[PDB]
């Protein structure tokens, strides 16, 4: 019922801007206090500012001064945020939430938007490259690294699938525009090198595949 | 340019009770701040527990109660659940303005402590062929989840060149993070031994690699 629709995620170059959005829905629109909060990986929630949907009375961190500007249109029940000249400091998760009826006494931040992974590149659809990672030397644990690819995100299995438990994907990196992420997978000591493990990498952005042995260093 | 500060981290056990605590750097926390607590799940799933200092949002349990203890304000769980395992935001208001905690990341210890299963893997010769060096430093397994990770080149530490992806969580409930050092080939080849430490729980795991 309440809801809150921000598009999910969106591409900007570094030096552009962005109109981000949140669609309210369930509720009257101009009767509660919308926030924007920025966050980054790992990291704290930032206040930016807030917008009154019902009155423009708004009220912006000191931090986000010259960078946001909230607006509201309220007959399509939105609020807007619109970010300025952008650089990486501004890649982040950003959420619009509902505050209360009042400043700050009778309510809560009782609903928040999706959020939107605003992220700021350079880099045009670019491929991935991939390295096999073997040991430097029980059980054995090998990899391979999936790096300087653009966009998000890839697909990375093991023996085409073949071997399953043991594998391990973490999350992508975002490194001078470019991503990169690692998967590994756990086998026998034993069965390799004897038999072959080989990551299959494949990315769908730039419709690109790599597969990759990894042999003994 | 007020500082909200929480406890980084806490643990504690199903049953028990915890209290977080949210320090301002103005000064003492009064009502006059209408301290929010708000928690974050996985899949930045948001929920609000407590406004006004201590009024519980409507269907929240009652578990949870917002307080003021001495000069700071305080969220407590009393029968602490596994559902409760997450990231705690509070956030205090100060003259038409709202600052956030940088949040503690609780743990309500659903299995026993795990400690991460560290690997490091050194750079493939084809990355070094680019003139490239990436050392690849997989954790796994780890409860709770929270760890910092260190690396060191012949015996000195590095700030240069390190990223560490956010603790996730596994499907066993445990998690799981990775941790890079991209280094120039020529740089690599001028030292002799690399390391990646990951703390956990007041002890650390190390594993490191001599260069053939």
């Amino acid at each position: 019922q309440v809801q809150l629709q921000q598009s999910g995620s969106e591409l900007v170059r570094p030096g552009a801007s962005v109109k981000l959005s949140c669609k309210a829905s369930g509720y009257t629109f101009t009767t509660y206090w919308i926030h924007w909060v920025k966050q980054r990986p790992g990291q704290g929630l930032e206040w930016i500012g807030t917008i009154y949907p019902g009155s423009d009375n708004t009220y912006y961190d000191e931090k986000f001064k010259n960078k946001a500007t909230l607006t509201v249109d309220t007959s399509s029940s939105t609020a807007f945020m619109q970010l300025s000249s952008l650089t990486s400091e501004d890649s982040a998760v950003y959420f619009c939430t509902r505050g209360s009826l009042y400043y700050n006494n009778y309510g809560w931040f009782g609903y928040w938007g999706q959020g939107t992974l605003v992220t700021v590149s350079a880099a045009k659809t670019t491929p991935p490259s991939v390295y096999p990672l073997a040991p430097g030397s029980s059980m054995v644990t090998l990899g391979c690294l999936v790096k300087g690819y653009f966009p998000e995100p890839v697909t990375v299995t093991w023996n085409s699938g073949s071997l399953s438990s043991g594998v391990h994907t973490f999350p992508a990196v975002l490194q001078s525009d470019l991503y990169t992420l690692t998967s590994s997978v756990t086998v026998p000591s034993s069965t390799w090198p004897s038999q072959t493990v080989t990551c299959n990498v494949a990315h769908p952005a730039s419709s690109t595949k790599v597969d990759k042995k990894i042999v003994p260093r | 340019q007020a500082v909200v500060t929480q406890e980084s981290a806490l643990t504690t056990s199903p049953g028990e009770t915890v209290t977080l605590t949210c320090r301002s750097s103005t000064g003492a926390v009064t009502t006059r701040n209408y301290a929010n607590w708000v928690q974050e799940k996985p899949d930045h799933f948001f929920t609000g527990l407590i406004g006004d200092t201590n009024n519980r949002a409507p269907g929240v349990p009652a578990r949870f109660s917002g307080s003021l203890i001495g000069h700071k304000a305080a969220l407590t769980i009393t029968g602490a659940q596994t559902e409760d395992e997450s990231v705690y935001f509070c956030a205090l208001w100060y003259s038409n303005h709202w600052v956030f905690g940088g949040g503690t990341k609780l743990t309500v210890l659903g299995q026993p402590k795990s400690s991460p299963s560290v690997t490091l893997f050194p750079p493939s010769s084809e990355e070094l062929e680019t003139n490239k060096a990436t050392l690849v430093c997989t954790i796994t397994d780890f409860y709770p989840g929270v760890v910092t990770v260190d690396w060191k080149v012949d015996g000195t530490p590095v700030t240069q060149g390190m990223e560490t992806t956010q603790p996730s969580k596994q499907s066993n409930n445990k998690y799981m993070a990775s941790s890079y050092l991209t280094l120039t080939a020529g740089a690599w080849e001028r030292h002799s031994s690399y390391s990646c430490q990951v703390t956990h729980e007041g002890h650390t795991v190390e594993k490191s690699l001599s260069r053939a």
